[PDB]
DNA sequence: ATCTTCCCTATTTAAATTGCT
DNA sequence: AGCAATTTAAATAGGGAAGAT
């Protein structure tokens, strides 16, 4: 299932995101991750992006909708 | 470990060439020699093919061992003339499911059943051909392909000797090569040293087939050194049974279409990850080897 | 950094730490941090080891595998492996399950032979204790510990079925817990989910014993999913089963000697691999696999 | 043509890349624009991005082929 | 100055709601009332639409008008059965070419060519329903739809009076409303006030049809004030004659599909954009109003 | 800020600069920079224009275009038009082309009526030379200039073909360029690409000369693409045609003074909108086009 | 060797505001 | 309303560098 994660966060809390989102998602460019995942992969990635810290502004796009709105994101 | 993505729906396959695969800030990345790192989805990958000119570190094997990544070293010994040896590192630290091997060795041992199953890994090909369909190659409802799969059906069913099944498998594969040669209007004698785009995409797709086949071997826990079909031409274990199902029925239309449409190396590499997950040629091989184990 | 562990006679495990295994001037080498490359022997090594901080290229991989020498990866110490390819007859000219693998399958696939093999691997306990005494804990030749030994050397020989063997193994484990508690004047109840230093050090030594047991089963291609004693649903029961020979004879006093002197986790690791390197206890475990299967 | 422009530049030149890329594509996220361009809007945009200056680092993926790679962009 | 991207090749289409359309750092960008702004195209948009609460600046209009962007305001319809008034600002600054309404007012004044042009612009939709098929909803030409399109072609060809064209057009729209009600299994009627998903999405789609059309007519010069189906119900112009060609054929199936499969407002918006670009709906209208003009 | 330009009956043409045209107490209002809120006279406006730096909401435009006032965008003086609606009939309950445009296109169809209309509009070139007299320009009643105006009168009362009418127009405008260059004691050839100041501000003023033409024809409803004196292949020809009224009579001596005092673009723009409001040029053009049609 | 945790250093972005059109 | 400078923190690459295995 095709998801696309964009991290609109600050850089010290973006390397800690990029440690965990790049476990499941390909790097397509400029703090955005686009690649293929399963539903339990979605659940595990949301769980381990919630638990990293504060300021984890992250938007996930399934099709053209949104999956997560972690942090006070601009979306 | 938490819950962890199962080894049936990991969908990021890679053959990396000319790049030191290392661990950077907890991410598996290939540092290419130009100086740029590229992060690899180490928990969404089923295999990492280390092609010509690469090197992997031990911390980059610890993070691809716990996360269930089939690291195989490709060339040098992998000339694939007789499919001799691709040096394939299975993550052995995880205690895999044991009720799969204790039934599979029972299969291997009793020869009557070996043949019965051999027949079925050979009958899984016509099943993979009929179910997994493409929209650019040939019709599977065509009379030529129906004729050759029916000839292979009647070859598999009445034969009660492994050389006869090897000859039936042989001719099935070879005539499929010739049928795809005639329908795509191009001569094709599959020599592995030949550097045409058809043969190069075929031997890349066969490495992809080795990767998901050996991933289905590892997730089951079944060691490769217990082959259902052993003999003179067929060397390398049973991973060349679990790859040769999808070889005549997925990657060969994919390779032939990839070189007919002028798609590049990385574009066929992308297409053979996309298709390999659209109809999950992974959990098909998982749940159908589980159909082979069964009793 | 570079170390040698014996397998049987001259086939030797060469654990390389902190290096760069690359082809240097034709043959393979390993460049350490002090700039000294060394050419690794080809006929005096068959299992080459890759410990922490090592990276090996595809030229080194392919030419090492092409002349008999087969790689495995491991953590710090050489006894904590996580990824390899399986042992075959020879990796170049054939692909076959090993003779030790075939004979172990003949043991596993007959109930009486699996039973008589189970009494054997249980009866290696006394030998393990006697061969490797420490200067730390109880001596083998005292009254109550040799009474425990006599309880095995009577009861294991005429035990009927497998749950009887599990009952005696439980009595020996919970009974040397009493003896090694009396040596160090503490009170023991075995719980892996506890937080005292004795139990957590014992479970770290247990994992450290599982690692070398997995390596010793790998060294002949013996699959990890074929337990003599534990049930058919226990994942990786053979790792625990061929670990139990060293778990109560070397691991238990070590975990206890370590905890007494209150040293750290890495100090535990280096003391385990020092004592584990001194008496070639890995080589003992391969000699036990050959004694179990060959007959 | 669905082309996806990612500007891997530094701010001073990136705001200028944003100004001419904003005419033809819409913002998707973190200096990555993605939208439908016709057949010659991509040529006009390539010329308008070449004349942005020194420091233009723009990649553009039609299908997955790199269409244009202005500057020393990362592959 | 180069040549500018053609109007018939412009792709992004907007209906922008609740914002403050402004220019910041030289790009048109609409300030939603969160404090955050979104960058909108100005050179690859063929219209922006402005719903309740939006406010355009002058410099925004400058950029858009110079670049060739039709702009209209959604609210203003206050009747019970009609989309009454869409106040629309066409870019008059650029001098649009003369060649086409110098021939369109020629047909507009001579009533026999006005009548014949009304026939041909009424067969516009019966060829538009055939050249832009769908993969969903109604079988483009089944039994019912083919019956009404044949009945309509006969009815428009036998009619030499302008109210009769309005009558047959009314039966046309009402009975594909009926046929799409049966195919999408719901009871639906056109009312601009009903909160029915279908009705709502169809109102948004007719706003989009207004835009492509108004832009089709700017590009070719033709004003709105020169209609070709004038009558009692139709008091909007040419836009609403060229707009409904691509409403009964492009919009109404899309509105019904976006109503069933749970599409949002932005989902229906994006579907409009994609479908219109794929079918070159605007290139259809500019290249087919043309054959009404000079052929 | 607030501006007011004459039109046919009243000063019903309001230009708003630097103010967010909002809506307060059920009436469109203006919120300026100073902070003062004004109101729109609903009977002394049916035309309203918006200059540089403004904004207007949906609830402002929908309320504003329901009572009968129509919104149009301009540069800064209220003449250089970006975007607008078409001045149609009563824009709430009807949508028809005006009576004012219909007589103009009846002029457009017939060659004799279009010829007599060309004679008329080219005679009000002489009328606009007479009625807008420049103290800082020349004495237009003198013998050297009256020779040129009788050259036009004799030519346009005797012209039978358009090709000679254009030549007589050209020799008139060329003689005015030569005489006006003789008064400021300079040499001058009309070139649109020359970097001299005289040509630069002549073309600059010629732009707003075309701008008032756009505003004047928009107001009458006339599409600016039915050119009288210019050919049918000239895009937006009617603009330059009704601008021919003033390009030699206000814009030419003002541009020459702008290049004779050194007044740059900004000062010239100031003088433009000054003379363009005080002596009522937009009203002069709007009754001029009226008189070309009503007769 | 490899990786990582650090931190000190420039230094690269960003937002507040003046001054003008 | 919109465009620049123009400071102004301040956030941000980044290059050895010390510990671990």
């Amino acid at each position: 299932m095709f998801i696309r994660i964009k991290c609109f966060s600050k850089q010290p809390i973006a390397k800690k995101v990029s440690r965990e989102v790049s476990a499941y998602l390909e790097y397509t460019g400029n703090n955005t991750w686009e690649g293929h995942i399963s539903g339990q992969g979605v659940s595990n990635l949301q769980t381990k992006l919630i638990n990293v810290g504060k300021g984890v502004k992250v938007v996930c796009n399934y099709q053209d909708k949104v999956l997560f709105a972690i942090g006070n994101v601009a979306m | 470990m938490q819950k962890q993505i199962l080894t049936s729906q990991k969908r990021n396959m890679y053959i990396l060439s000319r790049c030191k695969v290392l661990v950077k800030n907890g991410q598996v990345c290939h540092l290419h020699e130009d100086g740029n790192v590229y992060t690899v989805p180490y928990a969404n990958t089923v295999f990492i093919g280390l092609a010509e000119g690469t090197s992997i570190t031990n911390e980059a094997m610890s993070m691809l061992a716990a996360n269930g990544v089939i690291v195989f070293w490709t060339k040098g010994g992998g000339y694939d003339m007789f499919a001799a040896d691709i040096i394939c590192h299975l993550p052995q630290a995880d205690y895999r499911p044991t009720k799969y091997m204790q039934n599979w060795v029972r299969l291997w041992l009793d020869e009557e059943k070996k043949l019965s199953a051999a027949k079925e890994i050979l009958k899984m090909r016509v099943d993979s051909l009929s179910t997994h369909v493409h929209d650019f190659g040939v019709d599977v409802e065509n009379k030529r392909v129906s004729s050759i799969v029916n000839k292979f059906d009647k070859g598999v069913t009445q034969a009660t000797s492994f050389e006869s099944l090897l000859g039936h498998e042989g001719t099935f594969v070879k005539s499929l090569y010739k049928e795809y040669a005639l329908e795509y209007e191009i001569e094709f004698k599959r020599d592995h040293k030949s550097a045409d785009n058809y043969n190069k995409f075929l031997t890349l797709g066969n490495y992809y087939a080795y990767g998901i086949a050996r991933s289905s071997l590892w997730a089951l826990g079944i060691d490769n050194s217990f082959p259902l079909l052993h003999g003179s031409t067929r060397r390398g274990g049973l991973v060349f049974d679990v790859a040769d199902i999808i070889k005549t029925s997925i990657i060969l239309p994919l390779a032939f279409h990839a070189a007919d449409q002028g798609m590049s190396n990385t574009e066929f590499k992308r297409s053979c990850v996309a298709y390999f997950d659209k109809n999950d040629i992974l959990a098909y091989l998982i749940n159908n080897i589980k159909r082979l184990c069964m009793e």
